[PDB]
């Protein structure tokens, strides 16, 4: 915990709108309690290839 | 493959049976290796039903 | 092989070789084209092969004779340079349509940089 | 008429906006053969077929399921990290590649009835056999990834060496380095072990002094002649190297 | 099923080809007139025997027909500003993009000013002249793009020369509109003395 | 950043451009021959002597190339290729043993800025390098197999330029005479025929100081040994003549274009014709008699060009390729000729053919004698492209 | 023991949810942000006063049609920016930095689905991943090199899912469906040598590609702990906790009581069983529990949405004085549980895309 004290940590930043990606999906995360339901636009993740499945061996 | 460029034959060496692998025909750089599993035709489509080569005519 | 046929002699079926294109860039291109269509109307008014130019007068010019000339300007602002036309040409060139092949050389980069990107982008080397 | 198909479950059709005109490339084909040839080549991402009409021409199209759409440059570029992929800022080592696609163009006469790759060298990138990792072209030669004796076997066998109980440690270590050097070289015949022991005794004879197995090793050599595998004078030379 | 999802599978190939046509019709990959199945284009035979020394004579006649000169030393009067404060005028020079720069350079110089009244309509004052020398130069215009002018009071712009080696303006009367940061406008006429 | 984002989008587009060309290539090009190199070569050139085997369509051709690398060793490489002289013989055209190979490698310093062979002795070549000395090799004398010792033997190299540069041109008449250009704003000349065993490094025979900027091209007259000219980034090509007193004053000079000009090419058949490209997407031409007046201009290019040469056995054909990944062929006999609107929408009548079938940029393209219709090109992607246009374009 | 459900949320995607983690690598006064991964969605939330939980940035895997399985926060010393790596059915690692908006480090090479993401306590540049290929491959993120691989030929003949670093990153305990309880010592002199050159290797310096080590010998192994599928184990200081389908909680230490973990040999086979906090109605595997930052407060979910809470005070399984919390609404299926960096706030996630927050009456 001592080093955790030393290491400065950047606080979280909220999402911002994208003009070039106005067509992105938006999800409205429901609140089960009295709190209002909150929505935020989605962001497409990276596209990567795939390697066929195999098992470790020597 | 059903007509692979390489085959499989058990050999017998120094008191221990092993299986040697040899190419049926002349091979050049970069060719992928194939060999016949010698399974039943029902098992062939059951396991190795892909061959990737049609007839030319 | 003297009997070699066309290029289609590979297989009857194969697993997918994976696509090189990405979905996220498609949305960016779509919205880039959406705003591009809002100012050029290629897909709507030009039928995908033409662009409409809405005329606008910057200055009015009068000669010693009855020759009254107007310097035309057009809405997209990536247009051909302003030209002088007479008042008789007004209300006639209000909506000018120009084919893609007739566009000037410089306007190619102005409408969309992605039409041709000079991949060096700088003098890293020759 | 242009027809769109999705397994026939859902279907859409359109009508020609003037005849002999490309819908996508806006090219005035002016010929039925030219229209089909333009569609097949300019739009390989789709498929094109002729299904006939009461007037005579109707087109049905669909998505190319096995479309060859993929990268065609250096295969190593794709797996590079973003910001390093497609660098194009310096030389990149790659295996030589040669393809031939045209021996002679057919140049056959245009006809409706006409309708219904000499590669060489390396084509695709290869991965590290040991660890499924991308292998760069710069090491197409040192990449054997195999030798006379893979490492893990050595640690595997020595663990089994200490399993045995009725063998003293002094006579247990003599088991180890003997078998290790054998699998180091993989001898097969009688000629070798007569030479190999001389090779071995000089290889680690000083190490034999430190571990104080000189006399234990002598009994090993005694067993060797019991196996008829060693000669008389080979025993003599061993002591000469030993001391 | 619904054609909305039927279409949904197909826009991505369709929009790509829509984007490809726009780029291809501007930056082609191949010549459409070299197509064998559309051979009516470029159907003319290639007569290689045609001589090429005649180009000097043919183009010499073009220059004799196309000999160009311009009046000399622009001059202009001032006329009342119209709007529902003084005005300033600037001259700008445009140059083409060279090898090293990312974009074409542009340089500006001040050409003068005038005490324009507060929207002078009619019968305002007793006639003012701005003098321009031979600042334009055909030799310089061979190395740089055509010049233009800026107007400040409130912004406006006006260009003087074209790539066709012909002068756009002349001794006529001119009324240029004004933007800020129909509407404000300025009136003047040009001459050469 | 958006600049980086759009570059990534272009990579998909560039990949799609290759896909479109390759599919349409067999029906627009009569010959397809692509080879990928292990390392880039800035310049390539066909050796003048070509042999056609009897009864075999694959003609024996060979190429001279350099090597570029990140930090490794560069080599002077000569490679040979077999190309079908007969089309009626349908691998797909010949044996499955392959028809292209590598035979020569000689240790090289830096990267080959420019390399050409002596017309009177093709066995001897001169190589421009980032180092000031112009390396000279004779592949007959030097071993074919590269020497792993790392030592290089550029025997009889040329000195005289203080720093590196671009530009190389042998004298077609004077044996052993070559013009070179550098960033020194100077032009250096050598006389190989007069070189004794002086010390394996030859100094410049004559130094010219005409241009006020970095000189990048210089060439002798293809028919006259006395006449030669040079071009620089001053956008103004400079005409010279031998024995003309001061080496700083020209015989003639004129501005070429509105941007940098770094490529020159004399007509081998017409004594009067000079064609010059430019960085401002323009290729133009002039006359020896008429310098003040430009005969014609070409504008179908999209970006910078620095490679121009005159087609063999064809006086009416000029071609050029540049950084726009486009190669444009022009018909001089078709300048200003009337054409259909479908011809105008594709290009000017003087435009003969356009080829752009390559992912990375091309900085070099070259044909060979006895083969007026096939041209090899050098791409940044190590790809060697050999292709021949259909006869239907030229009857 | 003292807890109550103060906040409850639910994803509108209605997809089954997966691993949830809290930003332990934080600072005092930093936002109390925790993260959540669904099938293809990755999202984070911050707990606030009065049970408020404002929604934060959420991304979607629109390309890989696979179910994310594990995720864990990440730190960069260079930019002082927090990060987070995720993986799932395809077994490819995506590590997103919220500050840069995207992910740049891509890691492929594993085989079948990755079922473990968990970083070294000391070096944030080190991440060992466990997948269905039985691989314990570790990635040096900062250098983007493969690190020494454990297990392999002599490792688990079956899939592994559970792995844990100890408090100091001294040893790595792991197990899978195999029921084999194997651990490997980080303090092995050989691997730090590889670790050292790992941090400074560059393929551009020399042609010789990096040589990751392969390891096939645990410090200890056993299979007598569970006759049913073990699904959770954690480092309990010098002890080893375990969870299995049998609804029993068993902590244990190797060998006898006096046998130290670091002094033990691979050849050892004795085990000392000491945990008895059994439970019920959670017979299904793939469950995952969590611990507090100080290794004091233990909470376990259930298939029926119930809570199974314990402490590490003098309370010991000698009598197992449990505190079985339960929420009537939260009863469908608890997939993942995660403590905050305190004993006050806890985040509970149900399978039905719903999130239940419980807070302590401290």
């Amino acid at each position: 915990n001592q080093e955790w004290k030393q290491r400065r940590i950047q606080p979280v930043h909220i999402l911002t709108s994208v003009s070039s990606l106005r067509g992105t999906r938006e999800c409205s995360v429901t609140s089960d309690l009295d709190f209002p339901t909150q929505v935020i636009p989605l962001k497409t993740l990276n596209a990567v290839a795939s390697v066929p499945i195999m098992y470790s061996w020597s | 493959s059903v007509n692979p460029n390489c085959y499989a034959k058990v050999m017998m060496v120094n008191g221990d049976h092993r299986i040697g692998i040899f190419a049926k025909r002349a091979i050049q750089t970069g060719e992928e290796l194939f060999f016949d599993y010698r399974y039943s035709q029902a098992d062939a489509l059951k396991y190795v039903g892909i061959e990737r080569e049609m007839e030319i005519p | 092989n003297k009997r070699r046929k066309l290029k289609n002699k590979r297989r009857r079926s194969l697993p997918r070789p994976h696509d090189f294109f990405d979905a996220q860039t498609l949305d960016a291109i779509r919205h880039r084209a959406i705003c591009f269509n809002l100012s050029a109307h290629i897909e709507s008014l030009g039928k995908g092969h033409s662009v409409v130019f809405h005329s606008t007068v910057i200055a009015k010019r009068k000669e010693d004779s009855g020759k009254i000339k107007l310097l035309l300007h057009w809405m997209p602002e990536d247009i051909l340079p302003d030209v002088w036309v007479n008042e008789s040409e007004r209300h006639q060139l209000k909506t000018k349509v120009v084919h893609l092949s007739k566009l000037p050389k410089d306007t190619a980069l102005l409408l969309d940089p992605n039409i041709y990107r000079t991949m060096p982008q700088k003098r890293l080397k020759r | 008429f242009y027809q769109f198909l999705y397994n026939n479950n859902t279907r859409q059709q359109t009508e020609a906006r003037d005849d002999l005109h490309c819908p996508w490339c806006t090219l005035n084909c002016r010929k039925l053969y030219s229209l089909l040839k333009h569609l097949k080549l300019c739009h390989s991402r789709f498929i094109f077929n002729y299904v006939y009409h009461p007037k005579g021409a109707r087109i049905d199209v669909s998505i190319n399921e096995c479309y060859d759409g993929s990268y065609a440059g250096n295969p190593q570029d794709i797996h590079r990290q973003p910001g390093f992929a497609f660098s194009r800022n310096g030389p990149v080592k790659r295996t030589p590649i040669t393809h031939i696609l045209v021996c002679r163009p057919k140049r056959t006469k245009a006809s409706m009835s006409e309708f219904l790759t000499y590669s060489s060298g390396h084509n695709r990138l290869y991965f590290h056999s040991d660890t499924c990792l991308p292998l760069r072209p710069q090491e197409m030669e040192v990449d054997s990834e195999d030798e006379k004796d893979p490492e893990w076997l050595r640690e595997k066998t020595i663990t089994q060496i200490e399993e045995f109980s009725d063998v003293n440690e002094g006579e247990k270590e003599v088991m180890k380095l003997w078998n290790l050097h054998v699998m180091k070289h993989g001898f097969i015949a009688d000629n070798q072990m007569n030479h190999a022991c001389m090779l071995f005794v000089e290889n680690y004879g000083q190490k034999i002094i430190k571990k104080n197995l000189c006399r234990n090793f002598m009994l090993h050599l005694v067993s060797m002649h019991d196996f008829n595998l060693i000669s008389i004078m080979s025993i003599d030379k061993a002591v000469t190297k030993l001391r | 099923a619904d054609h909305e999802l039927f279409l949904q599978a197909f826009e991505k190939p369709t929009q790509i080809y829509r984007f490809l046509r726009t780029r291809n019709l501007i930056a082609p990959i191949f010549l459409h007139r070299t197509l064998t199945y559309m051979s009516h284009r470029n159907s003319r035979t290639n007569i290689k025997r045609k001589t090429f020394k005649v180009d000097d004579m043919l183009s010499k006649v073009e220059k004799m027909k196309g000999e160009q000169e311009s009046h000399s030393h622009l001059q202009l009067t001032f006329t009342g500003f119209f709007h529902k404060v003084t005005l300033e005028v600037l001259l700008v020079k445009v140059c083409h993009k060279k090898r090293k720069d990312v974009s074409c350079p542009i340089r500006q110089v001040p050409t003068g000013k005038k005490q324009v009244p507060l929207n002078p309509d009619l019968n305002q004052t007793k006639p003012s002249l701005a003098v321009s020398s031979n600042e334009f130069e055909p030799s310089n215009s061979h190395m740089v793009k055509s010049y233009s002018l800026l107007f400040r009071v409130f912004v406006a712009q006006m260009t003087v020369f074209d790539k066709n080696r012909r002068l756009q303006l002349l001794d006529g009367e001119y009324e240029v509109a004004m933007q800020e940061m129909q509407g404000p406008t300025l009136q003047f006429t040009l001459r050469w003395t | 950043k958006e600049a980086a984002f759009d570059d990534a989008v272009e990579e998909r587009v560039i990949n799609e451009e290759y896909k479109i060309w390759k599919k349409n290539t067999p029906f627009l090009y009569d010959l397809v021959m692509t080879h990928a190199l292990e390392w880039p070569s800035l310049t390539a050139q066909w050796l003048p002597d070509v042999t056609r085997p009897e009864g075999k369509d694959f003609s024996i051709h060979r190429l001279v190339l350099g090597t570029h690398t990140s930090d490794e060793q560069n080599h002077l490489v000569i490679a040979s290729v077999q190309l079908p002289n007969d089309d009626a013989q349908f691998g797909g055209f010949g044996s499955v043993s392959g028809k292209i190979e590598i035979e020569i490698k000689i240790n090289h310093e830096g990267e080959v800025n420019r390399a050409r062979y002596m017309p009177q002795n093709p066995c001897i070549i001169a190589t421009k390098t980032p180092s000031s000395d112009v390396l000279v090799f004779d592949y007959t004398k030097h071993p074919s197999k590269p020497d792993p010792s790392g030592e290089c033997n550029p025997d009889l190299r040329l000195r005289g330029h203080q720093k590196e540069g671009y530009g190389l041109s042998w004298n077609p008449n004077l044996s052993g005479h070559l013009l070179s250009a550098s960033d020194d704003h100077t032009i250096c000349l050598w006389d190989i025929s007069a070189v004794p065993k002086e010390g394996k490094v030859v100094d410049a025979k004559t130094i010219f100081t005409g241009h006020t900027a970095v000189v990048e091209d210089v060439s002798w007259h293809l028919l006259h040994e006395s006449l030669f000219g040079s071009v620089a980034d001053d956008q103004k090509l400079m005409i010279w003549d031998t024995r003309s007193n001061n080496t700083s004053k020209p015989s003639h000079s004129v501005d070429a274009h509105t941007a940098e000009v770094n490529c020159l090419s004399f007509n081998p058949y017409s004594e009067f014709i000079l064609a010059t490209g430019s960085a401002d997407k323009t290729v133009a031409l002039w006359d020896l008699r008429n310098l003040k007046l430009k005969l014609h201009s070409f504008e179908s290019h999209k970006d910078e060009i620095f490679q121009v040469q005159w087609s063999p056995h064809n006086e009416t054909i000029l071609a050029s390729s540049g950084t726009d990944r486009r190669l444009n062929v022009w018909d001089l006999s078709k300048i200003g000729e009337e054409q259909s609107p479908e011809d105008a929408e594709d290009g000017p009548p003087e435009l003969l053919f356009i080829h752009g079938g390559h992912t990375a940029k091309i900085s070099d393209f070259s044909w060979n004698p006895n083969e007026p219709w096939v041209i090899c090109s050098v791409s940044e992607d190590n790809i060697m492209q050999v292709w021949q246009m259909a006869e239907n374009i030229y009857n | 023991y003292s807890f109550k459900c103060v906040n409850s949320l639910k994803e509108d995607h209605n997809q089954p949810l997966f691993g949830v983690q809290f930003n332990w690598h934080s600072k005092e006064g930093d936002p109390l942000v925790f993260a959540t991964v669904g099938s293809n969605r990755v999202t984070l939330y911050e707990c606030h006063s009065q049970g408020e939980i404002r929604l934060l940035q959420s991304y979607v895997d629109a390309d890989a049609d696979e179910n994310f399985y594990t995720c864990a926060w990440t730190y960069d010393s260079n930019t002082s920016h927090p990060l987070l790596a995720v993986a799932g059915s395809r077994g490819i690692i995506r590590i997103i930095n919220p500050i840069t908006m995207q992910c740049i480090k891509h890691y492929v090479g594993h085989g079948n689905a990755i079922n473990e993401l968990k970083f070294h306590p000391r070096d944030p540049n080190l991440l060992l991943s466990v997948s269905k290929d039985h691989a314990l491959r570790l990635w040096n993120i900062q250098t983007d090199t493969l690190v020494a691989i454990f297990g392999g030929v002599e490792g688990h003949r079956d899939e592994v899912l559970s792995a844990d670093y100890d408090l100091l990153g001294e040893k790595i305990m792991s197990c899978g469906m195999d029921h084999s309880l194997k651990l490997w010592r980080i303090n092995s002199k050989r691997m730090m040598n590889a670790i050292k050159e790992s941090y400074d290797y560059n393929p551009n310096k020399t042609n010789r590609p990096f040589i990751s080590q392969k390891i096939h010998f645990p410090d200890f192994s056993t299979r007598d702990i569970h006759r049913n599928y073990v699904d959770c184990v954690r480092w309990l200081g010098d002890l080893i906790l375990s969870k299995s389908c049998e609804n029993a909680i068993v902590c244990w230490k190797p060998g006898k009581m006096e046998d130290d973990i670091d002094k033990i040999k691979p050849s050892e086979s004795n085990v000392t069983i000491l945990g008895r906090f059994d439970y019920s109605q959670c017979d299904i595997w793939y469950m995952r529990f969590s611990m507090d930052f100080w290794q004091k407060m233990l909470a376990l979910g259930n298939q029926v949405g119930k809570l199974y809470v314990w402490d590490l005070e003098v309370e010991d399984p000698h009598k197992a004085k449990c505190t079985t919390l339960t929420h009537h609404k939260c009863g469908a299926a608890i997939r993942q549980t995660s403590f905050s960096r305190d004993s006050s706030i806890l985040i509970a996630v149900c399978d039905d895309a719903s999130i239940w927050r419980w807070d302590r009456l401290r």
